[PDB]
């Protein structure tokens, strides 16, 4: 799912700015 | 059409007095702009209780000042640290917005001040903490709470852009929730004056518009982009484009697609469908009736303007509230605040 994917992104967590 | 005689003159009316609105505000922030506050407080003023957040070149900090007992958020930047990784003109321009702007989502800028070693910024301090964590927490937000919210990010912007500012830092971890359950905007470090356009490759990778993407100049349409990108991820819990890495975002983000959620409304879909839009002649927010397309979209007509930038309408959500609760805030190790005996970066830091 959509959902699962994000998790499985690593990037939950705060983002940095580039 | 779609208004009667009545609605349509409320509207028009409603309109006009937005502009007259906008130039007054111009006009005052314009006189902080050319001669800029200086020098408001000191260091002894101040208890220091504990850090909100830390980075490369300072920290923030919970301090209570000693005679009021009032409790403020304390930015410490260290000069030397400052001039090390090329962040001077950054750091000036931020406390320069930051004195000058005024407006209710925007977090206000109490004291400012510098000694031998460092740059102090004394801002509200605001105890509901991030919306980011609130956000992850709750895991998404109603359609009427993001909404909510979205529209004190569309009120912020028209007034910055009035400004001919740019903001280009949006994301749930720059926006703090206040113990009425109203946002504010606190980070002006990527912020620039710009009436035109402008070339630099800054942002967080989920946020970027395609443009900057594309190493194209842009201009002001970039913040209508990322508010797209914070109401999705606002109503769905994540945002549009994501990946393992940044290069696959950004393919994503070039693409011109994206993909919903089941339960979002036919409307939420149509307004992000046009401020996700790729193409700028088409973007919500950079067309002819400018901020005004965003405003009297279908997914906004419930959302009272007025009501929502005089405070009056009930908010969704209130932060627990346990003054100087750190609560919402995350944990950090402290570390000392030394001052030297001799003065460092004076030059560089005159104007601050
Ligand atoms: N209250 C209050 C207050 C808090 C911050 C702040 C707290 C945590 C992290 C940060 C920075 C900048 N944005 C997120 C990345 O790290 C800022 C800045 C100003 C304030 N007036």
């Amino acid at each position: 799912t959509t959902y699962a994917d994000f998790i499985a992104s690593g990037r939950t967590g705060r983002r940095n700015a580039i | 059409g779609h208004m009667g005689n009545a609605a349509a003159a409320k509207k028009g009316s409603e309109q006009e007095s937005v502009k007259e609105f906008l130039a007054k505000a111009k006009e005052e922030f314009l006189k902080k702009w050319e001669s800029p506050s200086q020098n408001t407080a000191q260091l002894d003023h101040f208890d220091r209780i504990k850090t909100l957040g830390t980075g490369s070149f300072g920290r923030v900090m919970l301090v209570k000042h000693k005679e009021t007992g009032n409790h403020y958020a304390m930015k410490i930047l260290d000069k030397q640290k400052v001039v090390k990784l090329k962040q001077i003109e950054h750091t000036l321009n931020e406390k320069r917005i930051l004195q000058a702007v005024n407006f209710p989502f925007l977090v206000k800028l109490e004291f400012s001040f510098k000694d031998n070693s460092n740059l102090y910024m004394v801002m509200e301090y605001v105890p509901g903490g991030e919306m980011f964590s609130h956000l992850r927490r709750i895991g998404r937000f109603s359609e009427p709470h993001a909404r909510f919210y979205a529209a004190q990010i569309v009120l912020t912007f028209e007034y910055l852009h009035s400004l001919d500012l740019i903001y280009r830092d949006l994301k749930p971890e720059n926006l703090l929730i206040d113990q009425q359950g109203y946002i504010q905007v606190t980070d002006f470090g990527f912020a620039k004056r710009v009436k035109g356009r402008t070339w630099t490759l800054c942002g967080t990778p989920e946020y970027l518009a395609p443009e900057i993407i594309l190493s194209k100049g842009y201009n002001k349409a970039v913040d209508w982009w990322a508010l797209g990108v914070l109401i999705y991820e606002m109503a769905a819990g994540y945002p549009p484009f994501f990946a393992d890495q940044p290069i696959q975002i950004y393919e994503k983000i070039v693409s011109g697609k994206v993909r919903f959620p089941s339960h979002f409304s036919s409307d939420l879909k149509d307004l992000l469908r046009n401020l996700l839009q790729v193409d700028l002649t088409k973007r919500f927010g950079n067309l002819k009736n400018g901020v005004n397309d965003i405003k009297n979209h279908k997914w906004f007509a419930t959302t009272d303007w007025i009501a929502i930038y005089q405070r009056k309408v009930e908010a969704p959500f209130i932060p627990k509230f346990k003054p100087g609760d750190t609560s919402n805030f995350d944990d950090y190790e402290e570390e000392e605040i030394r001052v030297s005996i001799n003065e460092k970066c004076g030059k560089e830091f005159t104007e601050f």
